[PDB]
């Protein structure tokens, strides 16, 4: 009833909630928004390749 | 009627033949249940001998009790899977 | 065997106890599920609840179909384990190794007397038991003599 | 054949009155269009002549046995989702009216058939830039096509600013191109493929990426197949991705001349990206077409990882997948357009607002399904379990065959990933089946006379009235047992995928 | 004798002995830290701007605030982003190439120093769970091969000969390895011997 | 014959139950006259297809040779080809036995959907049973995932009060991990070009390459078993499911597991089996003492029962991988006999309490014998059955299985001797508990076992004691089948 259910259902229940809290405040109707992803995703072809874990590391700091 | 055992080797034999392989695999099986059988009629006779013996059982069953150990390692079941797989001559 | 007529006397007797809650002659037969109008199936339900309403863990419809078709095929499985025809491997070894005692040892006398009088039912029997059979020489020749061909098919060594 | 008879039908529309049943016979004639387009496509393309490729107008179009397949797919889904315009879905006037109250509804449809259809087969930077903007246009026609919506509106605006920003990428891409070259024929370009810069060629994969909605770009298309009215979410989730994977494919195949492995990683990140946001993105959700947004977005990350790895393996995997996975779209949203009969009716608390637009509109509105319609709800399950991946569905073929080809070519990671995710995204699947049919026993006595389909009248008490319209009922169970019942057919299924050639030969 | 445990590793290149000119750690990490504080900095005054433009519009400042950063995350992240640089580098020059665990200590350690950081009003086990979850995936991803196997694959070896196309031959006996991706129909018992041991059946009982 | 036999006439069973009950759902309103009695016909239909199938086996049964090597029955059908061995036959005709039994422990104790409930049983009995004579990797899987979908259903539908938290364990637990194991059968169909078990077994893979298939093939099957610490999944699946539902899941389910090691692990990653054993035992004689400890501090009937099973499953887990005739004989026979002894316990503790009392809680329950003797008998019988008294099944299983590992591994086998000692103290302080005192003063005297649970009861005990006192009725059938996994070369 511990360490099996933090690493089991509990606790993935937990980190699913957190998780897909943070994806529905990405969810809506916005011009800005969609242009910003948009132009920023163009980064990724400017930057040299070594950088996308970099990139990678700094995402899971925003969804904290 | 009885059924024999077709004596072939995985030595002698080109495994992308799937018979030739299924043979050498149940002739080595075949030949391990023979000896499972022999070392069972060994076991018989040191039984017979122990009984019988009664204290004379120390020197009257010596070789066979001798043979019974010698064999025991040995005369079981060990798979063909370990000697098709492996070559012990490289 | 619907009977619609026995219905309506069903039908109309418990009519008769306005109040609710406060037959052996009627059995339905396989072509009645299937074939009454839709009128008559509607009245033997009706009946059948009031029926019922107007009542120990008995002939509940499963015990036919158990005792006709489940217990003798456990019957049947256990024949089968019991009087089937069918050598194992360790029963086929045995036979086995006294064939090729035989072939080894033609030229015995006192050997194959006691294989030939071996009976087949007694193979497996070989040793000290109720029987009393000669298999004194039959285990002298094993001790004897290695009768397997395992040495034969591993032709390579270290 | 389709621009002759659109020109008829563009004409004949304006001329004859406007009358419900007048559009809806002018739909029919649409079906009968594109079924004429199908046979006459078939007479004459054929698997063994178009292996080689062949050049048409002056080359600026290049059809194959892989443009070739997929122009017959298109053709196919096109007839069937004809069929839910072209009869009843409901068969209830205050539902139904909607599918035949717009007379270009069938104009924007054959519009956006012959871009889908050419998409595949450009060979000309003019070209594909031209065709591009056709089958966008068209789409964001189709998004308006209710004008009197608020929400349709909304999304035809997002879509458009949307779109055209990825059709700038597209075009900015081309432009450097022929900068670097100064050539239009890809087949020229392919003379100087060791020599153009390659990522100029993913910038143009970039704008292909905006256009079906892969992650970071996922956001629009999330928000506009919601908003949408479920008959027009239906079509712009599906159609738009069977021509531009096409075409991505391809791209794909001339960028893997050159093996640049830093572009492989770049694209490698968007899908491991869209596979998180694809499964964890739908746990958290109310709305059913909110819902099949995530599991668009999650399906398309795994076709993208067989396009990614540009196989022989990944022709059978990806020609198979888009085949079964359209049809598993069908089914589900023809079963969703059917099921708002089983609605309750009021005679209240969170000030629920349902619209004649999207009648089923939140993943609650399908409860009690297994006790109104038990041979739907289990068509449901069906698909459902399909997209889960559950053997032996056709489902299970799609991500079996992909995996093949992502483990052959050395994705490790993006194989464990899509298999987490896949696992992720059950859980949301399952909610849809719990929903369905958990609550089957504390609910089977009870007494639903408040339902959409209690509206309806009766003709005699002494007929038998079917509850469902014959052709909308016919396909869904021609669908759903084909999903469930491929194992008897696979293998001869998946040997005609080995025939389909990309310039193999030997 | 050394225990004999299972290695479930997926191939890798492994660079010969006296190969493998380190990279500049330091030089590495400067770049990263550098190039990402300009650029969140940089992008944080271009937001104050949009701010300034427009702030009794709702829909653009919903926007701007699901991207705005706080000041401790504008510090935070470009010294994370460059520990994790110097250290990933530090790491792989030590252990003459990159290995899933010098990539997971470098991950959690680059993880833990920015979380103290913009995350300070958080329990510190709270800061370190997070750290060995961001850890764990990176030194995952270094397992599997980063983003593709390349020249490791089995399409790969498919196309170098190293592959099964050709078949099997059980009359065929090699005393060297086989590769990754090949099988073989008969081994060398030497070979069994060298991976699992004598003892329990091999040999000897 | 079989497999073709098996699938057709289950189809038209299928389809017939649904035309029967089905025809009269348009606006009809009406009584009809097959919904009598719970749908008795409809039952009575589906039981006897239960039976049918237990004698298409047999006929195929009548035709085997003992003495054989190698797979019999070899059959194309659905492009698949379908062969069986001597450990095949028996666990086919274990699935098959206890599908009669599964439908009879529900025959009146479903709120509704009797027609729904039967096709599902018979649906899951045949999709098990087809695993057990599939030949290729794939069809392994495709028939190991295929009954996860009516499992869900069966569960959410007809489950207890938390069935929602068990529907979605079950689904959840065994496709992720399942998922693992078809990344390793995609990996042979990759390099090899294809999944026949013949084909496989003969190639010899890199040791490296080996280590990753085992662990992603042995991730799915240490779910399935379960082992620790993946087994959290089990115990709130087995207290929600309906009775059928868990007499299935404890009765052939679980053995698929170890149907998995004899088919994808030993013959074809016999090299690193050996490398992995040590690991294996350690693993698994942790699942069965620590099982064990939990089992004594759990207070609810059927999940006492379900921590049970797995410190048993433990013990088939290791007999399995010991390298010897008499380890993999008795995991083989402990497989079977906890095939019957673990569905009657579900029946005793939530077949008859539970249909009587609707209460789980071990704290209303005590001196049962004074009212209700018959059960008493039943239960005290088959706890020391399950404990592995001598003249049950489960000994002879339980001391090969011990015997084996102290062959294979003399020092660590040893432990698994423990759990001749740990099974009684947590099954004998619940019977204990259950015959012991004054009849508890939390229940009302009502009816002993009836007829149709004595009969359910007895056929369930009859195997087992049968298998116990002469086990060569099935010694003799997986002595040449079961010779083929051992894997040593001795010089
Ligand atoms: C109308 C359905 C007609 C089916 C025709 C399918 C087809 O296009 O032909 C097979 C095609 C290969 O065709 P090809 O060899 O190139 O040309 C000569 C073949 N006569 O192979 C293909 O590429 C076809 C690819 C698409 C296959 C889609 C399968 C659709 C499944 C049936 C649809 C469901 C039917 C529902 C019924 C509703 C109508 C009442
Ligand atoms: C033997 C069984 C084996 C099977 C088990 C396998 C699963 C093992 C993984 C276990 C880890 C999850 C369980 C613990 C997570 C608990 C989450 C949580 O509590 O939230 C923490 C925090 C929010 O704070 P809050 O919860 O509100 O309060 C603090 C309570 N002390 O918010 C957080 O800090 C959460 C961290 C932010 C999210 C990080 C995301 C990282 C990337 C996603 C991880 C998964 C990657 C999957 C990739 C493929 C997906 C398709
Ligand atoms: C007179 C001055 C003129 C200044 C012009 C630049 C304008 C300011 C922008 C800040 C600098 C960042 C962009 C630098 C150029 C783009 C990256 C690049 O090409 O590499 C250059 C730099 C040095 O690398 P170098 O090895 O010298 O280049 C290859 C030589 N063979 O490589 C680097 O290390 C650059 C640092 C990049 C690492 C930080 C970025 C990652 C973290 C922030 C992510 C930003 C948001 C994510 C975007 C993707 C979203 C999907
Ligand atoms: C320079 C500007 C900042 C850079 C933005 C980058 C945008 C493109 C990157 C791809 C992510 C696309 C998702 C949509 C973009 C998110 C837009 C955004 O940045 O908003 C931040 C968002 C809101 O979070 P919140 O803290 O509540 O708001 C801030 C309050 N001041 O916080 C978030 O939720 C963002 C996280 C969204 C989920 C992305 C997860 C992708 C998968 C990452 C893990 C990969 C899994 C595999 C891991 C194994 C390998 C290690
Ligand atoms: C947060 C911190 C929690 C633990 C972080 C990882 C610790 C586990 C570990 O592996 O530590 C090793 C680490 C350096 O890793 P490594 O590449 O192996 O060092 C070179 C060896 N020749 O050494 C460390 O500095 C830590
Ligand atoms: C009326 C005449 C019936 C059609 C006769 C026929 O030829 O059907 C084809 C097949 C018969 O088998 P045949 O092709 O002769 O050779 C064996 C290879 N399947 O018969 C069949 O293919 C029948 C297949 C339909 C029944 C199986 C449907 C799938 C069942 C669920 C999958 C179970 C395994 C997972
Ligand atoms: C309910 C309880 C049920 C039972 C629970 C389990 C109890 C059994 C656990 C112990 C296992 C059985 C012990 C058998 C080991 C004794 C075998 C032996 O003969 O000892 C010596 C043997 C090697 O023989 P020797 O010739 O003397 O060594 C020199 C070789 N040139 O080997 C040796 O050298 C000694 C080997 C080390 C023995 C370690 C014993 C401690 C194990 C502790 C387990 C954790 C507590
Ligand atoms: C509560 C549930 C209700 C059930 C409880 C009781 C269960 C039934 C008890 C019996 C269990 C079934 C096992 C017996 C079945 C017959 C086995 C058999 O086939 O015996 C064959 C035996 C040797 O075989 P063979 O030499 O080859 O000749 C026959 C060729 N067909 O040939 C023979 O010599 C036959 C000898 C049979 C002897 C009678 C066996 C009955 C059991 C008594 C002995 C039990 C062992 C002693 C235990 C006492 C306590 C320690
Ligand atoms: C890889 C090694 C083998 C592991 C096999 C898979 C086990 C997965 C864990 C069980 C989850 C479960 O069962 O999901 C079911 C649970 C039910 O939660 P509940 O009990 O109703 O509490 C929740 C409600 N409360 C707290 C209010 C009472 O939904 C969840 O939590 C939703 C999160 C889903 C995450 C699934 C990701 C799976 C990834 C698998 C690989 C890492
Ligand atoms: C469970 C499997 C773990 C393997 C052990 C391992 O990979 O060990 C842990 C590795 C060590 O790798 P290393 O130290 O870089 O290499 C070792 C030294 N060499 C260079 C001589 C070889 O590090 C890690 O934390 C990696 C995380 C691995 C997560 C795997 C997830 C499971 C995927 C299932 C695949 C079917
Ligand atoms: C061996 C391969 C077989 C494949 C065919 C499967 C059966 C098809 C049933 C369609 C007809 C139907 O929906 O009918 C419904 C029937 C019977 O319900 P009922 O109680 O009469 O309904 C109530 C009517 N009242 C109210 C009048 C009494 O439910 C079934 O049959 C259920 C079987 C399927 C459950 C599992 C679904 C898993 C999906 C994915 C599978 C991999």
């Amino acid at each position: 009833r511990g360490i099996l259910q933090l690493f089991g259902p509990l606790g993935l229940w937990k980190l699913s909630t957190f998780i897909s809290s943070k994806l529905n405040k990405l969810v809506f109707l916005n011009i800005g928004f969609i242009l910003e992803i948009i132009v920023l995703s163009w980064l990724l072809i400017v930057f040299k390749v070594s950088l996308l874990k970099y990139i990678l590391l700094l995402i899971i700091f925003i969804i904290l | 009627d009885h059924v024999r055992s077709p004596n072939v080797s995985f030595d002698d034999i080109d495994y992308n033949n799937s018979q030739d392989l299924h043979n050498a695999q149940e002739s080595l099986l075949r030949e391990q249940w023979i000896r499972v059988s022999a070392l069972k009629v060994c076991r018989k006779a040191l039984e017979s001998c122990y009984k019988t013996s009664g204290p004379n059982h120390y020197e009257d069953c010596r070789e066979i009790a001798e043979k019974y150990l010698n064999m025991l390692p040995d005369h079981r079941i060990q798979g063909f899977l370990g000697y098709q797989k492996n070559d012990p001559s490289k | 065997a619907f009977n619609l007529q026995l219905e309506k006397e069903i039908r109309s007797k418990i009519d008769s106890l306005p109040k609710l809650n406060n037959v052996t002659n009627r059995k339905l037969s396989l072509t009645d599920y299937l074939f009454q109008n839709a009128a008559n199936q509607a009245l033997y339900v009706d009946n059948e609840a009031d029926l019922k309403e107007l009542d120990e863990n008995e002939n509940e419809g499963w015990e036919k179909i158990m005792y006709v078709g489940f217990v003798p095929t456990m019957i049947l499985i256990f024949a089968i384990v019991l009087f089937k025809d069918d050598k194992s491997i360790d029963e086929w070894a045995m036979d086995e190794l006294l064939l090729r005692l035989k072939e080894k040892n033609l030229s015995d006398v006192e050997l194959i007397d006691e294989l030939d009088k071996l009976s087949k039912s007694h193979v497996g029997k070989i040793g000290a038991s109720e029987i009393n059979k000669r298999d004194a020489v039959i285990i002298e020749r094993i001790l004897n003599g290695e009768y397997d061909q395992l040495s034969g098919l591993k032709k390579k060594e270290l | 054949m389709l621009f002759t008879s659109l020109l008829l039908i563009i004409v004949y529309g304006s001329l004859v009155n406007k009358s419900h049943l007048l559009t809806k016979l002018i739909n029919r004639l649409g079906l009968i269009i594109i079924i004429y387009t199908l046979l006459i496509h078939l007479n004459i393309n054929t698997l063994e002549n178009l292996s080689i490729g062949i050049n048409m107008f002056n080359n600026l179009l290049l059809i194959n046995s892989f443009n070739n397949t997929i122009i017959e797919l298109i053709l196919i889904i096109c007839i069937l989702y004809v069929l839910l315009i072209s009869f009843n879905i409901t068969g209830l006037s205050i539902i139904d009216n909607l599918n035949y109250s717009k007379r270009t509804f069938i104009v924007i449809v054959l519009f956006n058939i012959i871009g889908l259809t050419l998409l595949p087969l450009v060979n000309d930077i003019m070209i594909l830039f031209i065709i591009i903007e056709l089958q966008s246009y068209s789409l964001y026609l189709l998004t308006a096509i209710f004008n009197e919506s608020h929400n349709s509106t909304k999304s035809a605006l997002y879509y458009f600013i949307v779109g055209s920003i990825a059709s700038f990428i597209i075009l900015d891409a081309t432009v450097s191109i022929y900068d670097d070259l100064g050539l239009t024929n890809i087949q020229y370009i392919l003379m100087y493929i060791d020599k153009l810069e390659i990522f100029d060629l993913l910038c143009l994969l970039f704008g292909l990426f905006i256009k079906i909605g892969l992650a970071p770009f996922y956001s629009y298309s999330i928000t506009i197949y919601s908003l949408s009215p479920t008959i027009i979410t239906n079509y712009i989730s599906l159609m738009p991705k069977l021509s531009i994977l096409t075409l991505i494919y391809i791209i794909m195949h001339y960028i893997n001349i050159v093996n640049n492995t830093d572009l492989n990683y770049v694209i490698s990140f968007l899908i491991l990206i869209s596979m998180f946001i694809g499964s964890f993105g739908g746990l958290n959700v109310i709305r059913i077409k909110t819902l099949l947004a995530y599991s668009s977005l999650l399906n398309v990350s795994y076709m993208l990882l067989a396009i990614l790895s540009n196989s022989n393996e990944s022709i059978i995997a990806y020609i198979y997948y888009i085949i079964q996975y359209s049809l598993t779209h069908i089914n589900i949203f023809s079963i969703i357009l059917v099921i708002s009969i089983y609605l309750p009716i009021m005679n209240n608390m969170l000030n629920v607002m349902i619209t004649k637009y999207s009648p089923i509109e939140y993943i609650n509105q399908l409860k009690n399904l297994f006790i109104n319609n038990i041979f739907i709800a289990i068509a449901l399950c069906i698909s459902i379990f399909s997209l889960i991946g559950i053997p032996p569905l056709t489902g299970f073929y799609g991500k079996y065959l992909v995996l093949i080809s992502g483990l052959n070519n050395g994705y490790v990671l993006l194989s464990i990933v899509l298999i987490i995710a896949s696992s992720i995204s059950t859980v949301y699947y399952a909610t849809i089946l719990k929903v369905l049919s958990f609550d089957t026993l504390s609910f089977k006595d009870i007494i639903s006379n408040n339902l959409i389909i209690n509206t309806s009248p009766e003709n005699n008490n002494n007929e038998i009235k079917p509850e469902i319209s014959n052709v909308i009922s016919y396909v869904i169970s021609s669908l759903t047992l084909i999903i469930l019942l491929i194992i008897i057919q696979y293998e001869n299924i998946v040997k005609g995928a080995y025939l389909v050639l990309l310039y193999n030969w030997v | 004798e050394q225990f004999h445990l299972p290695q479930p590793f997926w191939p890798t290149t492994k660079t010969k002995e006296g190969e493998y000119v380190p990279k500049d750690s330091i030089r590495e990490a400067s770049k990263v830290f550098i190039g990402s504080g300009v650029l969140l900095g940089g992008m944080h005054f271009r937001r104050l701007m949009q701010y300034k433009k427009g702030s009794a519009r709702p829909g653009l400042a919903k926007y701007l605030n699901l991207f705005s950063l706080s000041k401790s995350q504008l510090i935070g992240f470009p010294v994370a982003l460059g520990a994790f640089s110097f250290l990933s580098h530090s790491f792989a020059n030590l252990q003459e190439g990159q290995t899933a665990t010098g990539e997971f200590a470098a991950s959690s350690i680059a993880s833990l120093i920015g979380l103290s950081i913009f995350r300070t009003k958080k329990p510190l086990s709270s800061n370190v769970a997070i750290a060995v979850g961001m850890g764990s995936l990176f030194g995952f991803l270094t397992w599997a091969g980063n983003f593709n196997l390349g020249d490791n694959s089995y399409r790969a070896a498919l196309e170098a000969g190293n592959g099964n196309e050709g078949g099997f031959d059980n009359k065929v006996i090699k005393t060297e390895r086989q590769g990754f991706w090949e099988g073989v129909y008969r081994r060398p018992l030497s070979q069994t011997v060298e991976d699992l041991g004598e003892g329990r059946g091999i040999i000897t009982q | 014959m079989l497999v073709q036999n098996l699938i057709i006439f289950n189809i038209i069973g299928i389809v017939l139950l649904v035309l029967l009950n089905n025809n009269n759902n348009g606006i009809l309103n009406k009584k009809s006259l097959l919904t009598i009695k719970n749908e008795l016909k409809l039952k009575q239909i589906g039981l006897i297809i239960s039976i049918i199938n237990i004698l298409i086996i047999i006929e195929n049964w009548i035709g085997f040779n003992s003495n054989y090597y190698g797979f019999q029955n070899i059959e194309r059908f659905l492009n698949i080809y379908w062969g069986i061995d001597g450990i095949s036959l028996l666990l086919v005709l274990l699935t098959l036995i206890l599908g009669p039994i599964a439908i009879l422990s529900n025959w009146k104790n479903l709120k509704g959907y009797y027609t729904y409930y039967v096709i599902s049983i018979n649906m899951l009995v045949i999709l098990m049973a087809l695993n057990f004579i599939c030949l290729d990797l794939v069809s392994f899987y495709i028939l190991f995932e295929s009954t996860l979908a009516p499992l869900f259903l069966l569960i959410g539908i007809y489950g207890a009060n938390n069935k929602n938290k068990a529907a979605y364990y079950v689904l959840i637990y065994t496709l992720a991990s399942s998922l693992f194991m078809l990344l390793s059968i995609v990996i042979y169909y990759i390099i090899i070009n294809s999944t026949d078990y013949i084909y496989i077994n003969n190639i010899i893979l890199s040791i490296n390459l080996q280590s990753l298939l085992f662990i992603g093939i042995i991730i799915g099957i240490a779910v399935k078993t379960p082992l620790m610490p993946v087994h959290t999944w089990l115990p709130t699946v087995h207290s929600e499911s309906p009775l059928g539902g868990s007499i299935l899941l404890a009765g052939v389910i679980l053995k698929l597991a170890i149907y998995g090691v004899i088919r994808l692990l030993l013959p074809n990653l016999s090299e690193i089996s050996m490398m992995f054993t040590p690991i294996i035992y350690i693993i698994s004689i942790l699942t069965l003492i620590y099982s064990s400890l939990i089992t004594l501090k759990q207070t609810d009937l059927k999940v006492i029962i379900a921590y049970s099973s797995i410190s048993h499953l433990a013990v088939c887990m290791i007999g399995i991988f010991a390298n010897n005739l008499i380890g993999i004989n008795g995991s083989l026979i402990l497989c079977l006999a906890h095939g019957f002894v673990s569905p009657a316990l579900f029946i005793l503790v939530g077949g008859i309490l539970y249909d009587r009392y609707h209460n789980r809680l071990i704290n209303y329950y005590q001196g049962l014998s004074t009212f209700m003797p018959i059960f008493s008998i039943y239960l005290v019988v088959f706890s020391f059955c399950n404990t592995g008294t001598p003249l049950s099944g489960n000994f002879v299983g339980e001391f090969l299985s011990i015997t084996g590992a102290v062959i294979r591994h003399p020092i660590i086998g040893s432990l698994t001797a423990a759990s001749v000692l740990l099974s009684a103290c947590y099954q004998m302080k619940l019977t204990n508990r259950l015959t012991g005192s004054v009849f508890s003063q939390y229940l009302h005297i009502t009816n002993d076992v009836t007829n149709r649970e004595i009969f359910l009861l007895n056929w369930l005990l009859i195997p087992t004691i049968i298998i116990g006192i002469y086990p060569s009725f099935v010694t003799n059938i997986l002595n040449l089948a079961s010779s083929t996994l051992i894997y040593s070369v001795l010089i």
